[PDB]
RNA sequence: UUGGCGGUACUUUAUAUCCAUCUAGAGGAGCCUGUUCUAUAAUCGAUAAACCCCGCUCUACCUCACCAUCUCUUGCUAAUUCAGCCUAUAUACCGCCAUCUUCAGCAAACCCUAAAAAGGUAUUAAAGUAAGCAAAAGAAUCAAACAUAAAAACGUUAGGUCAAGGUGUAGCCAAUGAAAUGGGAAGAAAUGGGCUACAUUUUCUUAUAAAAGAACAUUACUAUACCCUUUAUGAAACUAAAGGACUAAGGAGGAUUUAGU
């Protein structure tokens, strides 16, 4: 890295500098007082104080990007979200005003509810004992069951579609799946937590 | 005469190496075998320490007084 | 039985003719360069130097030097015994005389403050001298038990009441400390024909190269190089990066920026504009906004740069395939 | 280190309990004698045993949702094409 | 482990002079060249013929010179004018010295068709950096 | 007693690294290229880690050192019963490097031991000490830092190179030397590396990577092969490029394995 480990991560929150220093917790008040000291990294390209920036959302499209193409790889989930939005009114405005209550037409709250959906509790680690391969039940950190979630749902789409199908048609048919709790996706979760309760006396063999 | 770790003090074997005279205080934990002029006595109260100390210290400056006081009697005859 | 040039020591007959040579080298080299040899001085000697005898090294221990003895030998301690041999210094035979003299001094002063019986914080944001300056005091060498022993008895000097005598002895261990301002410096403000307001400032993101130019009053009209923003920039994410600085200051609509970046591709041109339209705005913003933008990252250069390819090796950092055996 | 109980809560009042006291347990063997200079002295849970409770509790939450020539070493395949490669050379 | 120019550690009784104890990659940075000319810089021609006539340079005054040089000669091109500087010790008479400037000068001028200059400065003994 | 070893324990540990984690690849297909093998009248060297687009930042003649045929005998120089030799030995070497390695040691002068084959530390200090080389620092990437490069001793592998050049020993001198002409083939067989494709985050067109209109499985995606034309260099096209047809295989690659903070 070209930063120093004397750097410091950039605070991009909008409300937070502009809060009257009364309602600042001391341990923040002290942490401000303390930066004015230090060296601050430059804020990424694509960090911004965006009222409409969603960080799930921003990692969701990293991970689909291939090669650097950020513009398609945005272009995608803008459609995708686009697609998702334009099912949903199209079976609100075919509703009855009762069903109509329970529609949800928010792209952003249908995505964040997926990718909870199929957030695994418990992985698998593969564990070699005597010349032999053996996995055994972990328990995932909240990173490790946010990535599996969004790893699963971009390999099922990629993958697991027609060869006419587009990512947008694929990816939107699948968020509002996983946000029914029917789709392929928590499909996978279901097995990995089902096959943690077959090894569930192999997990003693945990070193680490 | 003894080191921090209860042995000999390694000045004691090197100046006996180069043929110097010591003049040392020698408890009864010590060895004297090496001290050209052993003194037997307390090294551990700090009232002994300090006599000794003094005593030295007096016999040392009376020495050199006396230095002084011979060369000028005998220097003046030279002189007179 | 061996054989290498012994420490040419100096004695004080031979610095005193060393001296004596660069007095007289001060009054050619002023007579050389038409100067007054009264008034010429070291930094007259310098300049004077480096014009007569061009060297373009790189390390500048290796360049021609004619300075005054004293900078260049190593001063060096001097005989520790005279002509019948008997040392100067009570603590010759220690070997570190002049270290253990001074841990005689501050055990000294210790004990006398504990017999005889506020804030101890006299002096604030100083330090410790380091075992290199300390070195330097003592004109001999220490190891780190040695510094950090001295360290721990000054130390205790200070927990026991001190008189001005021992707040003045501790103060000559103790360098001052200089806190860096890391706070942004402000632009001016200049005015135009018609007599607007507007400050200027530079960018560097990658290779490209901007030059904003905000001012004061505007309805948010951002020209990039004589066009448009919308137009130079047809991608959302490089005019979200334009948005930033004004979004972030509650700001927007009431600039107008005229751009001209040069260099780079899309996002390294988007970046540099970001970063030159936060240094120029801040001539137009509250000291306190000014640190608010400086905590967000709005006001550090981006040091990210490609990095070079290494012969042997696929890329930068890519290896050629370690062939299979 | 001391021994953990399955029950989980228990063992969570237990290491609060075991802590508070701490500073007086060293007081009672400092003061007995048996050892002069005893440093702070800590509690902890092995982290084997919590690893293998926290599998089971996880587990609980969980949801498992609605009810030839490489085996012998010798490359046969490859070892006929070098004969048969031969043969095609001899004829 | 790189070889090249690298005056090697023995038992520290080897002297080595300045130009000899400083390994390449010091060019430029503690020890400048030996040659000065304007054949490599940008967009400059006839880097080979000056190259060239640098190699044959310094082994003509070798031989010329026959254990009286005491460092490595410097040469030096300003327009059409050759300079060699070279360090040479005390051995031979100072009579012999100015047969051999002159001898070389006059065969190196009518060689290379150029008015070449010879400079010498005596030193007592070969000077010693240090000791490795 | 020292070192090496231990399917002997007990602690540290590796930072793109031993396991786990992450991304894109190799391993399958077609080509380009090296090596091996086969093989040719027909070079040489490299050839576990540390060879295998390696000496070559490069072989149509030349280059060339190889093979076949023909020819020359004081045969490049001022002189020389001399010229010349890519003839043998890298296990005689210089020169210039690989490797452990960005590892932390190497060597020399002293001093000490109820003798020493060796070893020599305790910091509230008990026999170790004062200097060199490496490291560090410094300099370079034209502010600053970080990072990257460079740097990296002494040894280890009789490691690589007598074919960069030079050179010790031995060998040839009407030939192992010099010159000319024509050749130096072949696989498709194993293997190393690379390139391209297998497509929908794709295919073609205009723009410019924004956007739009078409294409989208039997020949759609898809050959930098073979073949057929034209052009460039040259004396020579056997070479390279650009078009044209023609289509094959390929449907994301077993064991296993490379790289990246
Ligand atoms: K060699
Ligand atoms: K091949
Ligand atoms: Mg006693
Ligand atoms: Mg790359
Ligand atoms: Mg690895
Ligand atoms: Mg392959
Ligand atoms: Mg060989
Ligand atoms: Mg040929
Ligand atoms: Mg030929
Ligand atoms: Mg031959
Ligand atoms: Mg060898
Ligand atoms: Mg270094
Ligand atoms: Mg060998
Ligand atoms: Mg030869
Ligand atoms: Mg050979
Ligand atoms: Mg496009
Ligand atoms: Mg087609
Ligand atoms: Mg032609």
């Amino acid at each position: 890295s070209r930063y120093a480990p004397e750097f410091r991560e950039p605070l991009i929150d909008k409300e937070y500098y502009r809060k009257p220093v009364a309602e600042l917790t001391e341990e923040e008040k002290y942490d401000q007082e303390l930066k004015k000291t230090q060296f601050i990294k430059a804020a990424a390209a694509t960090e911004t104080s965006s009222v409409f920036a969603d960080p799930v959302i921003s990692k969701f499209t990293n991970m689909m990007m291939k090669g650097g193409n950020k513009v398609l790889a945005r272009s995608l989930m803008a459609q995708t979200l686009e697609a998702v939005k334009r099912k949903q009114f199209e079976k609100y405005r075919a509703a009855s005003a009762e069903e109509q209550a329970t529609i949800e037409r928010n792209p952003y709250r249908i995505f964040h509810e997926a990718l909870k959906n199929c957030e695994p509790v418990i992985g698998l680690v593969p564990i070699l004992k005597g010349g032999h391969f053996y996995q055994v039940p972990v328990p995932l950190a909240d990173r490790r069951r946010r990535f599996l979630a969004m790893k699963w749902m971009i390999t099922e789409c990629r993958e697991n579609k027609p060869r006419r199908t587009l990512m947008p048609e694929k990816l939107s048919h699948e968020l509002l799946e996983a946000f029914h709790n029917r789709g392929p996706v928590i499909k996978r979760k279901h097995n990995m937590h089902k096959m943690a309760e077959a090894n569930r006396a192999l997990a003693h063999y945990r070193w680490w | 005469t003894l080191n921090n770790v209860f042995e000999p003090h390694v000045a004691v074997r090197d100046a006996a190496k180069m043929n110097i005279p010591t003049v040392g205080i020698v408890d009864t934990n010590c060895n004297p075998c090496l001290i050209t002029y052993p003194i037997p006595g307390n090294d551990d109260s700090p009232q002994a320490i300090q006599l000794f100390c003094k005593l030295f210290r007096t016999t040392i400056n009376r020495a050199k007084e006396k230095r002084r006081q011979m060369e000028a009697l005998h220097r003046l005859q030279s002189p007179k | 039985n061996v054989q290498a040039s012994r420490q040419e020591s100096y004695t004080e007959d031979f610095i005193k003719k060393q001296i004596e040579e660069f007095n007289i080298g001060k009054r050619h080299l002023a007579n050389m360069m038409g100067e007054d040899p009264e008034t010429f001085a070291e930094e007259d000697i310098d300049r004077a130097i480096a014009y007569l005898f061009p060297s373009g090294l790189f390390e500048k221990r290796a360049r021609p030097m004619m300075k005054h003895p004293e900078h260049i030998f190593p001063k060096q301690r001097a005989t520790q015994w005279g002509e019948d041999g008997r040392p100067f210094h009570f603590l010759f035979y220690t070997g570190k005389q002049s270290y253990y003299s001074l841990m005689h001094d501050v055990y000294g002063k210790v004990m006398q403050l504990e017999k005889h019986r506020a804030e101890s914080r006299d002096l604030i944001g100083s330090r410790w001298l380091i075992k290199e300056e300390l070195e330097e005091m003592l004109v001999e060498k220490l190891s780190d038990e040695d510094y950090a022993q001295f360290i721990r008895l000054l130390e205790k000097l200070l927990t026991l009441p001190c008189g001005p005598a021992e707040e003045e002895f501790v103060q000559r261990f103790r360098r001052s400390v200089t806190i860096q301002s890391k706070k942004q410096l402000i632009e001016p403000v200049q005015y135009d024909e018609q007599g607007m307001a507007f400050s200027t400032s530079e960018g560097r993101r990658k290779s490209a190269t901007a030059q904003a130019v905000v001012y004061e009053h505007g309805s948010g009209k951002i020209h990039v190089n004589g066009v448009d923003y919308l137009i130079y920039f047809p991608i959302t994410q490089d005019r979200e990066q334009l948005m930033f600085p004004f979004h972030f200051l509650d700001r927007l609509e009431r600039h107008d920026v005229t751009c001209t970046v040069s260099g780079g591709g899309r996002s390294a041109q988007a970046g540099a504009i970001r970063l030159a339209m936060a240094r120029a705005l801040c001539s137009f913003v509250t000291e306190d906004e000014v640190e608010w933008m400086r905590q967000a990252g709005l006001l550090t250069p981006d040091p990210r740069i490609r990095e070079r390819k290494k012969p042997g090796q696929e890329g930068a950092r890519r290896k050629f395939t370690w062939k299979k055996r | 280190y001391w021994k953990t109980g399955v029950s989980a809560e228990q063992n969570k009042h237990t290491e609060s309990v075991l802590q508070r006291s701490a500073a007086y347990m060293r007081h009672l063997l400092i003061s007995q004698q048996t050892l002069r200079n005893v440093p702070p002295i800590v509690f902890v849970q092995d982290k084997r045993d919590l690893v293998l409770a926290e599998v089971d509790r996880l587990l609980a939450e969980a949801d498992f949702g609605p009810p030839h020539p490489n085996l012998c070493g010798i490359d046969h395949e490859a070892l006929n094409k070098q004969i048969m490669e031969y043969k095609r050379k001899k004829e | 482990k790189n070889r090249a120019a690298r005056v090697r550690v023995a038992k520290g009784n080897k002297p080595v002079s300045y130009e000899e104890a400083h390994a390449p990659h010091y060019i430029a940075h503690r020890k400048g060249w030996l040659s000065l000319h304007t054949g490599n810089l940008d967009g400059e021609d006839h880097a080979a013929e000056r190259t060239l006539e640098d190699v044959f340079l310094r082994k003509f005054m070798m031989g010329t010179f026959p254990g009286c040089l005491a460092d490595q000669i410097v040469l030096k091109r300003r327009a059409n004018q050759v300079d060699i500087c070279a360090l040479v010790l005390r051995q031979l008479p100072a009579h012999k010295f100015y047969f051999l400037v002159g001898y070389s000068e006059t065969l190196l001028s009518h060689f290379y068709k150029c008015p070449v200059r010879l400079h010498l400065q005596t030193v007592p003994s070969k000077v010693v950096y240090k000791y490795i």
